[PDB]
């Protein structure tokens, strides 16, 4: 599996439009919000919320969990067939979705909130949490073999009040599923020190601020930690779901995360949602006491408000940014792509990027640089023996004023020329 | 008990920039987009931006070179900044809550003027109630708020104990330029002489607050 | 870019009668989603807008079923039926169809009312003012109906021109009624002890009275 590692200018990545694929139908004329696109094997998960309006309000149409296969659409291009499609009766009672896959059945986890958002109106969430399995090829059948839901006979939170998926993708090992999640600590009970927080090279930084920004305000009644929800198929009739919090070795506010296998090795990625801007992904060194190596990566950010932008590394009170996860795809030298917006304080121009610690070696625009984009979802795995990496990209429609998410297909180029 | 409160500058030189900070209560910025609004004195309202939850921002194609839209989620504020500021830009600015692509909530507005003057504090001069000034048992006593540049005056009589009767005239740019205004109360002829009537004046601006007793 | 015409500048409409406005769009404002985004705000005197209608005739939270949003393509009316006090304003239509978002010039609605006559008052300055070394005599006029007014400031018997600004207030809500002060503003100098400062008012529904103040 051989890729150029070497900085260069020439527009050597050529992607492709493979959007066609996902149940977007741009003419409904609606907005297509909350994505999520998970890769395992040669099979994926898929899952949006339609709605007839604005993005953040407007009447929801639809929310689809689909799954199925990654395959060769006949010209040596990956594309994603959708084989099982779920619509969750009460659509607006599902949040934060996860999916890991195991044994030919997608698993995705989701909250059910009756009072909105958990993150928002946490402290009246009930905490419930729904299982939904399906299968990624189904078979006519009579019962609930295509999709069927899980008994969580418990919860085991620890210390937190409640504890939720939060993000993308997880993974499997053996028998036990791995999602991404966060726990909600009372911030009374969220023991921290000031001096421990890193404002030495910050004139204006203050000590209490790495604390105070562990909530999504100052005064909030809870801390966000991020962390992984471990799911054992082989364990009892009715597995239990076990929180496990994540290391405080770079702690940030609990935020969209994703776990997944690249090379041999879960690899951990933390979205950047408040004043550690810099890109937060490593090799999971351990998963149950997990504990991530991060990448002191010196050149990957995202875009932020005024008080957090991109570049930024002093503490501060802030609550902002865009999940824009990235794949590892060579350990030996680690270098990975992802799709990251090129701008310091505007939701725009994604770039997709391939990039070591200290160098992005080569980059092409998907988009202009006026163009307006947020979430970015990417996954590689091999095609024939080419590293293929397909990258969801939420891109604004202007005659629509609507977003909605694109499909790349981008082949890692074996050759620098 | 959702608000949105605008902080502005008041006044802006030209080609200087307007920077206006909005405060939002009862809501997270998260759940609603935020949009700005501007009316200019006189003429009708006019839309110049929109802060998504997810902080896509979308802006009228005319102020994109000078316009930006920013907020802290943390702080519950949305802030707007313009650049270039021309007495045309002059108005009253408003920061929206939309629902819909349609503007549930709107906030008090924020009086910004563009100007090259200084800003300047008010006198208030009292409209003593007389015999002239008297019809039938209704009697009339008023304040006369003078020499003020930045627009914005909120007058009370009684720190808003009295509200009753109570009219504030538009305020007319002098040859001076500085605005004068005249706030008048309907009183009983039988309370004046017993009954004190006080004026409180507030020019956010110079940030003046005067209390001038009115008496016949 | 869509550009939001509204017919009527000015509607004058008596109570209990029915109100018609009517906003043209210059481009079709159907969305791809099929929902036409028009919306009417009201902008009551003294107010930010609020919202009445979205999606052409879908009436907001709270707003009255006497308000009725109609219209086909680009042709859109409101109606108020029963048209109460508390309805006067300003209207204008909104279209949130297409980025970016555009509002109509406005329409004034006004109130008819029967004749009402105005209540007048004079105010000498004060000794305070009069130390500044300005002059200001004001003149009330509260409570008419027909805006239409003409005030004559007399100083001594000599009708005075150029020293003179007017001022009226928005109609009332509860009266439907407009109140105006006329400032006369001289200098301490300039007022050389003339007696006789007066004040004429003409307004439809008097015969024309004069109220003055002797200087001393
Ligand atoms: C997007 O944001 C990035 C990041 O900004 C940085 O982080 C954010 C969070 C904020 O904190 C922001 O304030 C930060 O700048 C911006 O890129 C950054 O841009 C700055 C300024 O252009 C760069 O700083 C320079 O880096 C170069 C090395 O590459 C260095 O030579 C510069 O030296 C300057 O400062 C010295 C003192 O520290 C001073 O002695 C120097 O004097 C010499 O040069 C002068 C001319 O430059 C000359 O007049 C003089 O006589 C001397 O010869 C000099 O003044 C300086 O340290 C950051 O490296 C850069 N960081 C990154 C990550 O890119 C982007 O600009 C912004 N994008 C847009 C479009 O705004
Ligand atoms: C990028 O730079 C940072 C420094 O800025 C660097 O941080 C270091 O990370 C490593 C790995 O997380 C830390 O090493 C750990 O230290 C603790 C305490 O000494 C040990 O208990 C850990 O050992 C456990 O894990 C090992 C690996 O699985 C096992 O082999 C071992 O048996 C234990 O189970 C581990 O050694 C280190 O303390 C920090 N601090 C430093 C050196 O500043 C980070 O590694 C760098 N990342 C990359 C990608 O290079
Ligand atoms: C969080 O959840 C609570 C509980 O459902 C919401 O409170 C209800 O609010 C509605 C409208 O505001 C009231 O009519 C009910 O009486 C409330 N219920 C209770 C049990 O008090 C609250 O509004 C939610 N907050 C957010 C931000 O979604
Ligand atoms: C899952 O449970 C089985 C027994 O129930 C155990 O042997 C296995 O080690 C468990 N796996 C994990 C990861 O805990």
């Amino acid at each position: 599996n051989n890729i150029c590692l070497q900085k260069t200018s020439n527009q050597i990545l050529k992607p492709k439009l493979i959007s066609y694929t996902l149940p977007v139908v741009g003419q409904s004329g609606t907005c297509i919000t909350d994505p999520l696109l998970a890769m395992d094997e040669g099979y994926f998960a898929y899952s949006h919320l339609e709605r007839i309006g604005s993005c953040s309000r407007g009447v929801s149409k639809q929310r689809i969990i689909g799954v199925g296969e990654v395959l060769d659409r006949g010209d040596e291009v990956p594309s994603l067939f959708m084989t099982n499609v779920w619509t969750p009766p009460n659509p607006n009672t599902v949040y934060h979705c996860s999916a890991v896959y195991n044994n030919e059945f997608y698993y995705v986890l989701c909250a059910v909130s009756t009072v909105g958002d958990p993150i928002l109106n946490s402290t009246y969430w009930s905490g419930s949490l729904m299982m939904t399995r399906l299968a990624v090829k189904p078979k006519s059948n009579g019962g609930g073999y295509n999709q069927h839901q899980l008994a969580l006979r418990s919860i085991e939170k620890g210390r937190y009040d409640k504890v939720m998926p939060y993000g993308p993708s997880g993974i499997k090992q053996g028998d036990t599923l791995y999602f991404p999640a966060v726990g909600f600590l009372v911030r009374t009970e969220f023991k921290y020190n000031d001096s421990n927080c890193p404002i030495t090279k910050c004139q204006y930084s203050k000590p209490e601020n790495c604390r105070l920004s562990m909530g999504i305000r100052p005064n909030s009644h809870y801390i966000l930690r991020s962390g992984l929800l471990k799911y054992n198929l082989s364990d009892g009739e009715n597995p239990k779901v076990v929180f496990i919090e994540i290391s405080d070795q770079r702690l940030s506010i609990g935020s969209p995360s994703k776990i997944y296998d690249s090379l041999g090795q879960p690899v951990f990625y933390q979205a950047s949602f408040s004043w550690d801007t810099m890109i937060k992904f490593g090799d999971v060194l351990t998963v149950n006491p997990l504990v991530v190596n991060w990448r002191n990566n010196t050149v990957i950010s995202r875009p932020g408000q005024s008080q957090c932008p991109r570049f930024n590394t002093c503490p501060e009170i802030c609550w902002e940014g865009v999940y824009n996860d990235a794949f590892l795809i060579d350990r030996i030298n680690w270098i990975s792509a992802g799709v990251f917006l090129d701008s310091n304080q505007t939701a725009e121009n994604p770039v997709f990027t391939v990039f070591k610690d200290n160098e992005i070696l080569y980059r092409a625009q998907l988009a202009s640089e006026d163009t307006n984009a947020q979430k970015t979802i990417t996954n590689c795995f091999l095609l024939k023996n080419k590293i293929w990496c397909i990258s969801l990209v939420e891109i604004y429609d202007t005659g629509d004023n609507v977003i909605r998410p694109k499909l790349f297909a981008v082949k890692i180029p074996e050759q620098c020329t | 008990q959702v608000q949105l409160k605008e902080s502005g500058p008041g006044l802006v030189a030209p080609s200087q920039s307007l920077s206006i900070t909005c405060t939002v209560s009862g809501f997270s910025l998260t759940s609603y987009d935020i949009s700005w609004i501007r009316q200019p004195p006189g003429k009708g309202l006019e839309w110049l931006g929109v802060i998504w939850t997810g902080g896509v921002t979308n802006y009228n194609s005319a102020f994109l070179s000078r316009l930006s839209i920013s907020k802290d989620n943390s702080k519950s504020q949305v802030f707007l900044k313009m650049n270039s500021l021309q007495t045309d830009d002059t108005a009253i600015y408003y920061c929206v809550r939309e629902g819909d692509w349609f503007f549930d909530v709107w906030g008090a507005g924020t009086t910004v003027t563009v100007s090259s003057a200084s800003t300047k504090g008010p006198s208030v001069f009292p409209l003593a109630p007389s015999s002239k000034s008297t019809s039938g048992g209704t009697a009339a006593l008023g304040c006369l708020v003078k020499d003020y540049f930045p627009e914005p005056v909120t007058v009370s009589w009684n720190s808003g104990a009295l509200t009753s009767g109570v009219h504030t005239f538009p305020a007319v740019l002098q040859s001076s330029g500085l605005y004068s205004l005249s706030s008048v109360v309907t009183v009983p002829s039988s309370s004046l002489g017993t009954q004190t009537y006080i004026c409180n004046v507030n020019h956010k601006p110079s940030n003046t607050k005067v209390d001038k007793k009115v008496e016949p | 870019d869509v550009l939001m015409t509204q017919t009527p500048l000015s509607l004058p409409v008596s109570l209990g009668d029915q109100a018609s406005i009517s906003c043209r769009s210059s481009q079709s404002i159907v969305h791809s989603n099929g929902n036409t985004y028009l919306e009417w705000y009201l902008q009551k005197p003294g107010q930010s807008p609020q919202l009445l209608i979205y999606k052409v005739s879908n009436r907001f939270s709270g707003v009255p079923d006497r308000f009725s949003g109609s219209g086909s393509g680009t042709d859109f009316t409101l109606k108020i039926n029963r048209v109460e006090a508390e309805d006067l304003g300003l209207y204008y239509c909104f279209q949130a169809s297409h980025v970016p978002y555009t509002f109509g010039g406005g329409t004034k609605l006004e109130i008819k009312r029967t004749v009402a006559a105005p209540s007048v008052f004079i105010f000498p300055p004060s000794d305070e003012q009069l130390k500044s070394g300005t002059a200001s005599v004001v003149c009330l006029l509260n409570n008419f109906y027909p805006r239409e007014a003409k005030v004559q400031w007399k100083v001594d018997n000599a009708l005075q021109s150029g020293n003179s600004q007017e001022s009226v207030t928005e109609q009332d809500s509860k009266d439907s009624t407009y109140s105006l002060s006329s400032t006369l503003t001289l200098s301490k100098a300039d007022y050389e002890k003339h007696k006789l400062y007066a004040c004429e008012v003409t307004h439809q529904g008097l015969s024309s009275p004069v109220t003055k103040s002797a200087a001393a």
